[PDB]
Parts: structure tokens; sequence; C-alpha cells
């Protein structure tokens, strides 16, 4: 349903 | 013809129900996708009652139905002639098929880029980066749809491509449905991921051709499973194409905690966000490897 996907830029 | 693509469809969902591929909701997910793009072609149809004289003379949508037919019997074809290594994780016969679930995933996106609502708008479709859509205009006019040797062709009259070999490793990047065409959209995906226009080629070049860390046609959770053997080398990365997000990056690496993320570029070129996670300790060993280029 949620589920890890796209994470936000580290750089 | 559209009623035979849909048995055709029907058949590869019922051989992707098989628990033995234990297969994940996960995009690209094929038991999402062959109903959603027959959820499209109904839209469609619906918007073109009466009028299927026209529908039915359109190019764009004449090479696609021929593509869904000549992938659907591939896929078919394939779980056939496969047998039980379909359901071996790592078999050749299991890769053919997660990179065609990939490629129906490119042509729903590609359907719905021309026809958004159901309705042709392959001719005023717009063209994202203004240099690119110059070329395209300049040398296709309001064309949806051209041979990839036509294509191949007007293209190196502005950017020289080196070889035989170059071209095919280009097609292939570019020609996300498989089925030698470029269409306007195919080309707005290309010329969005190697912007900027006036280097097209080289752009490309340095992030795919020569560049270890490029992984062509990788699904996220193919992304993940290659990047668990580096999981002790944190700065291990690899990049691809977003499947959902067609037309933008997403870079796997693994962190200094043991976790795997993946992550969209925003607000800064790919080389440059490649230079900069480098130089943060986030992007160090592309695909593992110890050296990584330079980008400069």
């Amino acid at each position: 349903s949620f589920l890890q996907r796209y994470s936000s830029d580290p750089t | 013809m559209v009623e035979k693509c849909w048995k055709l469809m029907d058949k590869v969902v019922r051989l992707c129900q098989n628990p033995k591929l234990a297969l994940k909701n996960s995009p690209p997910y094929i038991l999402d996708l062959l109903p959603d793009t027959y959820q499209h072609l109904r839209t469609i149809l619906s918007r073109y009652e009466g009028k299927m004289e026209t529908l039915g003379e359109n190019e764009y949508f004449r090479v696609f139905m021929e593509n869904l037919m000549k992938k659907t019997k591939q896929t078919i074809s394939l779980f056939k002639e496969g047998k039980e290594r379909m359901y071996e994780e790592n078999s050749q016969p299991r890769r053919n098929l997660t990179k065609l679930s990939l490629i129906f995933s490119h042509m729903l996106a590609e359907l719905k880029g021309i026809f958004p609502s159901g309705l042709f708008q392959g001719d005023t479709f717009r063209i994202t980066k203004a240099d690119a859509a110059e070329f395209w205009r300049k040398a296709f006019g309001e064309k949806t749809i051209v041979p990839w040797k036509s294509f191949r062709q007007a293209l190196h009259e502005v950017h020289p491509i080196s070889s035989g070999l170059e071209a095919m490793a280009l097609k292939s990047t570019i020609d996300l449905t498989c089925n030698d065409y470029i269409s306007v959209f195919e080309f707005d995906i290309f010329t969005r991921l190697f912007q900027p226009w006036s280097s097209l080629l080289r752009n490309w070049n340095s992030l795919a051709v020569t560049h270890p860390g490029y992984m062509a046609f990788l699904t996220y959770d193919e992304v993940k499973a290659r990047l668990q053997k580096f999981i002790h080398k944190p700065g291990s990365y690899i990049f691809r194409l977003s499947c959902t997000r067609l037309g933008q990056w997403a870079i796997g690496y693994v962190t200094a905690d043991g976790n795997i993320l993946q992550t969209i570029p925003h607000n800064k070129p790919l080389f440059q966000a490649l230079i900069d996670g480098f130089r943060e300790g986030f992007y160090l060993f592309p695909d593992g490897r110890n050296q990584n280029p330079d980008l400069t």
C-alpha cells in the first residue's frame, strides 16, 4: 500500500 | 484487431498469475500494465465512436497496435520455450520477462502521452527541451513517429554519430518501445534524460556508453537486488531510467548505515548530481567498482 520507493536528494 | 490483442494480453496475464513467479507488486507490474493498457485502449475507442474511420488511418496508432501484438506474442512465446526456467530468479528467460514488463510500461506511457484523454494529440505534442523541439520540427514537422534510419540520418546531420556500433547503442537507448520507430515521445524522453541538446551525444556517451554505473532497462527491484552484494561497501551506486517518472533518472546507492536508497535528482543535471555525490561520499563506486569516472 505504502512501501519504500524514492527518497529525497542526499546531495 | 484490438479484440485479438486483448485475448493475447489476457493470456499473458493468466501466465503471469502463476504463484511460482512470486511476482512483486512493484512497477513495472505486468498484472497492472496490461489491464491499464486495455482500459486506455477502451478509452481511445470510446472517443472515436462513429469516426473509427479516422482512428484506423492513424499512423502512430497502427505502429502501436502492431508492436503491442508483437510484444504480447513474444511474451507468450517466451513462457512456452522457457517452461520451468521462468521461475528461476537470475535465469535469462526470467530476465527477458522483466525487460518485457519495462517495455510494456514504456508503451503505455507513450500511448498516454500521444493519446491523453484518449484523443490523438501526437501532432501537437509539446517537446520539453526548446532546442530539441526545434530539431524535431525542422526535420520532421508535426510527425508523430519516424523510422529509425530516418531518425538516425537526420540526427547525424546535427550531432555526428561516430560509428555503426555507437548508432546501435543509441538506438537501444532511445527506442523504449523496441519497435524500430522513434516517437516524438521517445524523442522527448531521450532529450530530457541527456540534455543539454548542444552536447547531446557527448552527454549520452559519458553517462551511458562509457559509464559503469548506468543500467539499461533495469527496474527498481533489480537495482535493489544488484546493490545487495555491495551492502558492506557504502558509496556503491548505479543509476537508470525511472520507469514511473519517464524522463527522469533514479540513482540507487548503499548508505553508511546499510540501507539501499533510490533517489531522483531534481534541480540539477545528472552530471552535477554525480559530481556532487562523489564529492560528498554518496556516489563513489559505480556498480561497486573502485574507480569512478571523471565527469569534470
